[PDB]
RNA sequence: AAUCCCCCGUGCCCAUAGCGGCGUGGAACCACCCGUUCCCAUUCCGAACACGGAAGUGAAACGCGCCAGCGCCGAUGGUACUGGGCGGGCGACCGCCUGGGAGAGUAGGUCGGUGCGGGGGAU
RNA sequence: UCGAUCAACGGAUAAAAGUUACCCCGGGGAUAACAGGCUGAUCUCCCCCGAGCGUCCACAGCGGCGGGGAGGUUUGGCACCUCGAUGUCGGCUCGUCGCAUCCUGGGGCUGAAGAAGGUCCCAAGGGUUGGGCUGUUCGCCCAUUAAAGCGGCACGCGAG
RNA sequence: CGCCUCCUAAAAGGUAACGGAGGCGCCCAAAGGUCCCCUCAGGCGGGACGGAAAUCCGCCGGAGAGCGCAAGGGUAGAAGG
RNA sequence: GUAGAGCACUGAUAGGGCUAGGGGGCCCACCAGCCUACCAAACCCUGUCAAACUCCGAAGGGUCCCAGGUGGAGCCUGGGAGUGAGGGCGCGAGCGAUAACGUCCGCGUCCGAGCGCGGGAACAACCGAGACCGCCAGCUAAGGCCCCCAAGUCUGGGCUAAGUGGUAAAGGAUGUGGCGCCGCGAAGACAGCCAGGAGGUUGGCUUAGAAGCAGCCAUCCUUUAAAGAGUGCGUAAUAGCUCACUGGUCGAGUGGCGCCGCGCCGAAAAUGAUGCGGGGCUUAAGCCCAGCGCCGAAGCUGCGGGUCUGGGGGAUGACCC
């Protein structure tokens, strides 16, 4: 869950000031309809935090008007880190850029295995999937290591189908420790 | 180190800030106030790192032996063509991604990289995965 | 692609640089030919050619230098008087030389 | 004569005038098409260019319209940069005030808009 | 309109090499050499981390790898004092301060029984021998000794 | 120790350094004129003497092959064949 | 078109997926097999750099015309010339060790050549400021006001207390104070307390001994103070010890990791000592933010004078603006 205080005033000075509060610049964005809510911090990341929350949006209250969204962009802090400008898209009903959490079980035969660790690349999906994506997005397997490694391709797709990915990529692979 | 079959003689002198961030494996290694670096030291911290861990499971990376620094001379008085290769190396300067894995699940790679960098030879920190990242 | 166009957009350019003020643009082929004129891209183009008003598609080549030499009066008062040359997707022999001598006429007025 | 419309040419705009996918037209275009003594032509063939004409067809070049997959376009915000004035630090260097303020990065955007001659398409 | 590395290329001549510790005249520390200065190369001393040796024990004794300062010595960098003038070595004689203290003591530590070593922090108090050979200070060697230190001051000393 | 090219000239231009790099002190009698034609390497697929790479067929391609000679500019809407 | 930037131009290069080249060899004459052992043109994805790479692209700077445009410069013609080597500071590239009161070039200021005053102790070039000459006149810079010495030992709100003031890094720490956060089961807390520290817990090897307190893992059960697959002093197993638990005892707040601003350790010298000196640490201090106030320049105003230059009345002067 998420919410935020508009900015009506905008671009430098002002984002600038908000850092000084605690406030960071936020982009409120929907399909061609542009506005610049501004950004409290601490709360503002408990909640990005969630992570669940980057993932798979959540409802935000600005004025009284609840309203559906996720970060579709974020400039997050160069010196350190926090950031410089939150980014949210509020949908209609077509979500096709969807990165949605995956989670995988690769069941031992790892590093159970020859020492072998799997490396995690893909771990998330940017598929199609319009107002309907999982908080995980999930498959799995019982192989890490001779010099194994499976991606896009095997898959094994869920629901809400539909791969704006590609033909397999590596989701991950098994290397070993001085190796097998 | 590594900077092998380069393809010029040396560089120059600068710094100030670049693009190190992301992530890569969770068990991150980030500079913060340096500048170039030893590849050697580096390969230093690698041996601290992959020591520590058991001895196996691989890291990973981070920068590059990068450029050719030269002292130049051997000690004489000042007037060569500024020649000589000699120590070569990386040049990251504002708190730049660099990444190590293993699979040493905790503070253990904490230490390896306590002792790695505690050494190399800045003022630096170090963490994990903490704001994602999405590309196209 | 390049190649072919070419063909074309070559005699292009190279009859464009070329400045005289006007070019007459033939065509070959049969009922396909007709010759339009045209100066500076000002944006005009004085008369049109031959409305294909057929006087012997036999092995007239005359079919061609008669639309030719009409044309060549055609313009010769049509726009009052002036001088300059034209495109041609051909050496002038067949097709095109007749588009030439009917112009020809078109000039010489005799 | 001088209305828009179908176009055959032939013009400014450099890739939303592209690739490619489905379609679709010859009545009239126009293309391939027929054949070659005759213009004139292939260091081989009229392959192309060319001459020489009914046809046959619209496969192929081909023009619009639907399709955005690749490609092209690529804002709002936003940071880096910095023109100028001042600070903070021995320090490499950091930071503060005042105008300018790309890039990439989700938007979302397109499958051209039109100069003129004209066969002509609709008394 | 021709001859021409006049190619140290704007090119004095056509036609030119040397050497001076035998030397001699002009000015500049706008150039070296002494030392000084600033830098620190650095070397010396110290300080981090620990791979790792110490049967066992990471760190009693030790440190891989890499790292971080102190100081003004050694081998160097520069050019401003100095070229109307600053005597460079070795030694002598009288030395004066300094501590990362050698002998001294006070110490915690030991892989400390004792004894004896060795391992750091504190503290300059006095003290910190003769010869040999070498112009050499350094050095190696003889004999001891509680011990027979490192070094600052143009590597103190020619108005001694 | 003369000249051309690239960097540093820090965005006009334009500047040292015992600063980086690297070429020339030829010729080409026809690479000198203009008219007419043509149009890359390389990728792939199929082929006599092949047989990583000729020669030919079949597709593909901001043109990265090319232009005596080095670089840089240009540039096949060819200066290129 | 450098900074930025980006990667498709070229060149780098790091973990990745597909791929062949050697493959290791010989069935070694039709000579075709697994392996992937293969270098990968590659491969896309994940990755960051380039002064002499760049698909993007500025921050200014360049300049043509119109307009500001007088200080006062702006222009052309002309005779009298001096430097033709200089250093410093700031920013931007060289170089040098990213060392030097080094040396190379550039934008600016500078200092000489005025740069004579303030000044920061005193210091050619670091902040202030242009001195034609007066004043036993007043307003100000910078930067100052306990005193030495002009100026509040002002007020207000803090935070250090080491003397930091009164040079230093790596790095170390139940420093000091501050967050913005964690444990409160008054089903009354933690260090302090009391007692029990429970029976199968009794090899698995080794059993000389594990029968938690010898090595290669065990991760179950009953059972209540709630339960130690026993964190620990240990030998011959074993036998004994503190809580890791009440359980009761107490209860009422406890042990933390990140991010903060102010200090200590680390940091040993050579004639003697030192923040300038006296000095001073809740004004006297110092660091940070708050506001007031007076000091102090030849700098600025007010009595006046000298002087040249445009113009103004030029009578010789002259006077005045």
């Amino acid at each position: 869950m998420e919410y935020r205080l508009k900015a009506y005033y905008r671009e430098g000075e002002k984002p600038s000031a908000l850092r000084r509060a605690g406030k960071l610049p936020g982009v409120m964005y929907n399909r061609h309809l542009n506005r610049k809510v501004y950004v409290d911090l601490v709360e503002f990341d408990k909640v990005f935090r969630q992570a669940s929350i980057h993932h798979v949006i959540v409802l935000e209250l600005p004025d009284g008007q609840s309203l559906p969204t996720l970060v579709r962009q974020v400039n997050l802090d160069k010196r350190r880190r926090r950031p410089e400008h939150v980014d949210f898209f509020v949908l209609s009903d077509e979500p096709v850029e969807m990165y949605v959490p995956l989670r995988f079980v690769g069941t031992p035969a790892g590093v159970r295995a020859g020492g072998v660790l799997q490396e995690i690349h893909r771990d998330i999906l940017v598929k199609v999937s319009p107002r309907n994506i999982p908080e995980f997005i999930e498959v799995d397997v019982s192989g890490l290591e001779i010099g194994d490694s499976l991606h896009a391709s095997d898959l094994k797709l869920p629901p809400g189908v539909e791969l704006a990915v590609s033909p397999e990529e590596t989701i991950a692979a098994v290397v070993p420790p001085e190796d097998v | 180190r590594m900077k092998y079959r380069k393809q010029q003689r040396g560089r120059l002198k600068g710094a100030t800030k670049g693009g190190d961030y992301v992530a890569f494996g969770d068990y991150g290694l980030v500079a913060l106030e340096p500048a170039w670096i030893t590849a050697q030291q580096i390969e230093a911290a690698r041996v601290a790192m992959v020591r520590h861990f058991r001895r196996g499971g691989k890291i990973f990376i981070r920068i590059f032996p990068d450029k050719p620094y030269t002292k130049k001379p051997l000690e004489v008085r000042m007037g060569k063509g500024k020649g000589n290769v000699e120590g070569y190396v990386a040049v990251v300067k504002p708190g730049r991604v660099m990444f190590e894995v293993a699979g040493v699940t905790e503070e253990q790679a904490m230490e390896a990289l306590r002792i790695a960098g505690h050494k190399l030879p800045i003022k630096t920190k170090i963490v994990r995965r903490d704001a994602y990242d999405e590309a196209q | 692609r390049l190649t072919a166009y070419e063909r074309r957009k070559f005699r292009v350019r190279n009859r464009i640089k070329r400045t005289g003020r006007l070019r007459l643009s033939v065509f070959r082929s049969l009922k396909h030919i007709y010759a339009q004129i045209i100066d500076d891209e000002k944006g005009v183009t004085l008369v049109s050619a031959s409305s294909l008003a057929l006087k012997l598609k036999g092995n007239k080549t005359e079919v061609a230098r008669q639309v030719g030499r009409a044309l060549a009066e055609k313009a010769l008062a049509l726009g009052i008087k002036q001088v300059a040359f034209d495109r041609g997707p051909y050496k002038y022999h067949g097709r095109v030389k007749a588009l030439a001598e009917g112009a020809r006429e078109g000039g010489l007025e005799f």
